[PDB]
């Protein structure tokens, strides 16, 4: 089976920051740069 | 900018590119429910 | 100097002032000296419990 | 929170007596098919279904709403256990 | 399989509050519709407001009138709450005259009647007088949209006139909500709820119609390139 | 597809108990009214995370 | 008067993939009021065409490799998701493109057999590398729709061994709008709105813009007949 990312899957970076996907937003809902580029992941600053 | 309202976030945000790994722990392999099923030999309690 | 909290938060909508700016607002008969953010918080609690007093 | 939970907790001296009253009343409603309810037709709980609004099937919801009305009597040593069931059967045959 | 047209329901109480529900909507269209309408309701609906007041024997807005409990600031704050509706589209600006003798309690109904002008709230409290108190006023009511501070327009009729913040918008407050709805196996649908508070001069439904019209009129601007 | 409509009726009014181990105090078990959702993960209210 | 007149529209286009649409002068705050609703509609609700099913001869599933072909089926299908097909017929709903190649060659999107009223917008797209003795005979099904439909949802298989492909029908690639400070007469708070639209070429930015305006315009007619 080819598994795509879904709500409840666990993501992490190399610096010990880990969490579960809790929301998958449509592209038009994500914050974007003034040039029109949406971001891919939103991380809480309270974890640092 | 906010994708829903179109207005800017009131403060500048730390936007960047980060390397994120998808870990082996997936909710697909962990969701489980039961109503009735196998029972133990001696105690007759549900199996685990 | 705002006549009521709705007028103060209407000015916030138009960008006249920020929620953190200290202004004068007339709330419950008292001429308070607070920010629209604190008047907004008071309205938040009043509506959840449905008792302004 | 359950609707009127504050009022329900104030009708009994012990919070665990309210659970006994509601749980026992719910069984009376289930056993007689909700025909013994003290709720008026305009007060019956309803559930939104695709076809339309029908009576709520949850008897614990019915018991809690009935208790708030004040048309139920509860206590200890009200009537004999055997006699209560016999009388209820006659009034609401099932 | 395009989604069916949503059902628009209105739950209006009086002439100052109302709730409007539009459902079901395609995913994300509650925000697509609620945000543009909310911005128009709070900034573009035409209205009237007091933009200037003249009080005899009053020099500056931070003074105090002898014989009246309220100071100049408090009287001005009361005027900001006045709701006036022009009954003649040609009429653009009017002046309201108020003369009172103590120790009466001045109300909005004490204003001298003016043709084609209706005071929506005549029971509004303006000032309180005592024996020997005098209140001569000349309030100038204009037509406009949005919120305009006194320092911005700076409207003065005669010398010693006091500019007042012009609350032109008849809509007091707008709050829209989006909830998840489902139509069978479609679960990402949207339900839009729009709550509008008004001063009573225009009903919330009237305001909503004007906001929808204003957005529609602007969409016709994408018509003739160059 | 009618099974899911019937399920929405079965759970109406009912509650379920959510349990997280270790159950240090009694607030480690709490009753909630389920909202049937698409997916495979349980959604937990933010305000009950400290108790759990 | 305070009633601002009709703005002047301005269109600047670079081929079929970029377009700038300027609308000025506007009232204060209408740049965001008009720009954002259009941007949300453009990014989600604009119909397009996508590959929904691919059949490769002698291949049973997508977890296999084709003898003589450098890429596996998973990689080939990923390349096919980048194919841009423009239907010249408004009534056309589906088309099957046939590719028949033999090694040694690099099969591009220009190797598909021609179809009537169908044009490939990126003929240089790389599909597969064929080594000597390798053959690639596949049928690609291109549908028309809106949004993002995963292959698990539509499950389209023209035949037994066809492989459903996740469909991203949206033709718009990126949308951005800029609000500048323009002044008209004695009013200096006015707005100038600039929509920047990037498309894949199947739908020109102007066509996508017009559809977005119509979608918003039709949604505004749902506030007409209250049910109360
Ligand atoms: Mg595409």
């Amino acid at each position: 089976q080819k598994r795509k990312l879904q709500v409840g899957d666990k993501l992490a970076n190399r610096h010990g920051n880990k969490g579960v996907v809790a929301k998958i937003l449509p592209v038009e809902d994500m914050p974007h740069l003034p040039d029109g580029t949406p971001v891919d992941v939103i991380l809480n600053p309270l974890g640092v | 900018y906010d994708g829903r309202t179109g207005e800017p976030i009131e403060g500048p945000i730390v936007v960047g590119q980060m390397f994120i790994m998808k870990l082996y722990h997936m909710v697909e392999d962990k969701m489980h429910a039961r109503s009735t099923g196998p029972y133990s030999l001696i105690t007759q309690q549900p199996l685990g | 100097v705002f006549a009521n909290p709705d007028e103060a938060l209407l000015a916030v909508a138009h960008g006249i002032v920020d929620l953190q700016d200290v202004v004068t607002v007339r709330y419950m008969g008292k001429r308070l000296e607070t920010s629209p953010g604190r008047i907004l918080f008071a309205r938040i609690v009043a509506e959840a419990v449905e008792d302004e007093k | 929170a359950e609707p009127g939970i504050d009022k329900l907790f104030g009708m009994v001296d012990s919070k665990y007596r309210l659970t006994v009253v509601v749980a026992k009343r719910a069984q009376q409603l289930l056993r007689h098919g909700f025909k013994n309810t003290v709720l008026e037709p305009e007060e019956r709980p309803k559930m939104q279904t695709l076809e339309g609004l029908f009576d709520d099937p949850n008897a614990v919801t019915w018991a809690m709403k009935e208790l708030l009305t004040g048309r139920l009597v509860f206590g200890e040593n009200l009537v004999p256990e055997d006699r209560l069931q016999k009388e209820m059967e006659r009034l609401y045959p099932v | 399989s395009k989604l069916k047209a949503p059902v628009f329901t209105v739950r209006t109480q009086g002439r100052e509050y109302g709730e409007f529900v539009l459902e079901p909507l395609e995913r994300g269209f509650g925000v697509t519709l609620g945000n543009p309408l909310r911005r128009i309701l709070l900034s573009s609906i035409p209205g009237t407001a007091v933009t200037s007041v003249y009080i005899e024997d009053v020099l500056h807005e931070f003074s105090t009138i002898p014989g009246v409990k309220e100071d100049v600031v408090e009287i001005i704050l009361n005027l900001k709450e006045l709701v006036v509706r022009f009954l003649n589209p040609s009429l653009q600006t009017v002046t309201l005259l108020l003369k009172a003798e103590g120790p009466k309690e001045v109300k909005a109904r004490d204003f001298l009647p003016v043709a084609d002008v209706e005071i929506m709230n005549p029971d509004l409290h303006i000032a309180t007088l005592e024996e020997g108190g005098r209140l001569n006023m000349e309030v100038r009511v204009d037509r406009g949209v949005g919120y305009v501070p006194a320092e911005k327009h700076g409207i003065k009729d005669r010398i010693n006139a006091i500019p007042v913040d012009a609350v032109f918008s008849p809509v007091r407050r707008v709050a829209f909500q989006v909830e998840d709805t489902r139509l069978g196996q479609r679960t990402d649908l949207d339900k839009l709820t729009l709550r509008i508070w008004t001063d009573g001069s225009v009903t919330p439904l009237e305001a909503l119609n004007q906001a929808v019209e204003i957005l529609r009129e602007h969409l016709t601007y994408f018509s003739n390139p160059q | 597809d009618e099974v899911w409509d019937a399920l929405e009726e079965v759970i109406h009014g009912k509650v379920v108990l959510l349990n997280r181990a270790p159950t240090l105090h009694r607030l480690g078990i709490q009753a909630f009214q389920p909202v049937l959702v698409e997916g495979q993960s349980i959604q937990l209210h933010p305000l009950v995370c400290e108790a759990f």
